[PDB]
């Protein structure tokens, strides 16, 4: 499962 | 001026921050990192005890003493900037690249990580500072002393005790109240981050991608996590504010207990 970084 | 007292090196990150380089002060080679932010993308502004980003009142009130707060060293004003000195821990990765390289911790390392986080917090708000941007990625482990470094204060506000109606932290790791009424309060919305922090810790991932998944209060644990710590994770995610435990009551949690020192950690867990 594909995790991701979040831009603010 | 800036450019004969800093040398620069690489390019450690840029986005919605900014740009932010490795540098070291000349005059005895400290390691710094070198934060360029654009005028026309500050949104807040204060007054310094001159008009200077909120960003940089925010830091000079968390900068002073030892804490798991990344320190303001200086700053600089230009035609069309400003540029943040701050200090550069070295070696260093960031806490979303070691939850990604390590996947889900072990109970002891993010009881660890996230007592340091809460220690941190507390310094902040002691300091009447909100981040409102607490996740992984604004988290930096010395990876040598087992220490973690809270940054980039750059959504961050004056703690108050009335709403807050404004955010532009990372939606992910905001709370229902905002989400449903664009509306929280300090000190609990920080609570619910810290939750979803502590999850994204012991499960290799946050738990929430969807406004639909954060306002339904229903966390669903994807890995092997203990009892006492699956209750202080959903107690920090109560969907009502005041159902959230304060700082002292997180602390003073049975799956708190016991807590490594950071030597401890970096020796266990990092070198
Ligand atoms: N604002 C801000 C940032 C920031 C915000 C969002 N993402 C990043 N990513 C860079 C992370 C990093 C930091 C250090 C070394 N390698 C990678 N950085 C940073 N502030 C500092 C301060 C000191 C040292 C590093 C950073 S990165």
């Amino acid at each position: 499962r594909k995790r991701r970084r979040h831009p603010s | 001026p800036l450019e004969s007292q800093y040398q620069v090196g690489p390019l450690l990150g840029s986005g919605g921050f900014g740009s932010v380089y490795s540098g070291i002060r000349v005059s005895d080679n400290l390691p710094v990192a070198i934060k360029h932010v654009e005028k026309d993308r500050i949104s807040d502004w204060g007054e310094l005890p001159t008009r200077v980003p909120m960003e940089v009142v925010l830091l000079k009130k968390v900068s002073s003493g030892f804490s798991g707060v990344i320190r303001l060293l200086d700053w600089f004003e230009r035609p069309d900037s400003f540029v943040l000195i701050l200090e550069r821990p070295e070696p260093v990765q960031d806490l979303f690249d070691f939850i990604t390289e390590r996947g889900a911790l072990q109970e002891e390392l993010a009881r660890s990580f996230f007592w340091q986080v809460l220690e941190a917090v507390r310094h902040c708000h002691n300091c009447g500072v909100l981040h409102r941007d607490i996740k992984d990625e604004n988290i930096l482990i010395d990876l040598n002393r087992g220490e973690l470094k809270l940054i980039d204060f750059g959504s961050g506000a004056l703690l108050k005790d009335t709403v807050y109606t404004d955010f532009d932290g990372t939606r992910v790791y905001s709370p229902p109240e905002w989400i449903r009424y664009h509306r929280y309060h300090g000190r609990s919305a920080a609570v619910w981050s810290l939750g979803i922090l502590l999850y994204d810790m012991v499960c290799g991932d946050i738990p929430f991608e969807h406004d639909e998944e954060i306002i339904g209060g229903q966390v669903f644990f994807r890995q092997r996590v203990s009892s006492e710590c699956q209750h202080l994770i959903r107690w920090c995610l109560a969907l009502r504010p005041s159902d959230r435990p304060t700082f002292e009551e997180i602390q003073n949690h049975p799956w708190m207990q016991d807590v490594l020192l950071p030597q401890e950690t970096a020796e266990i867990h990092l070198h």
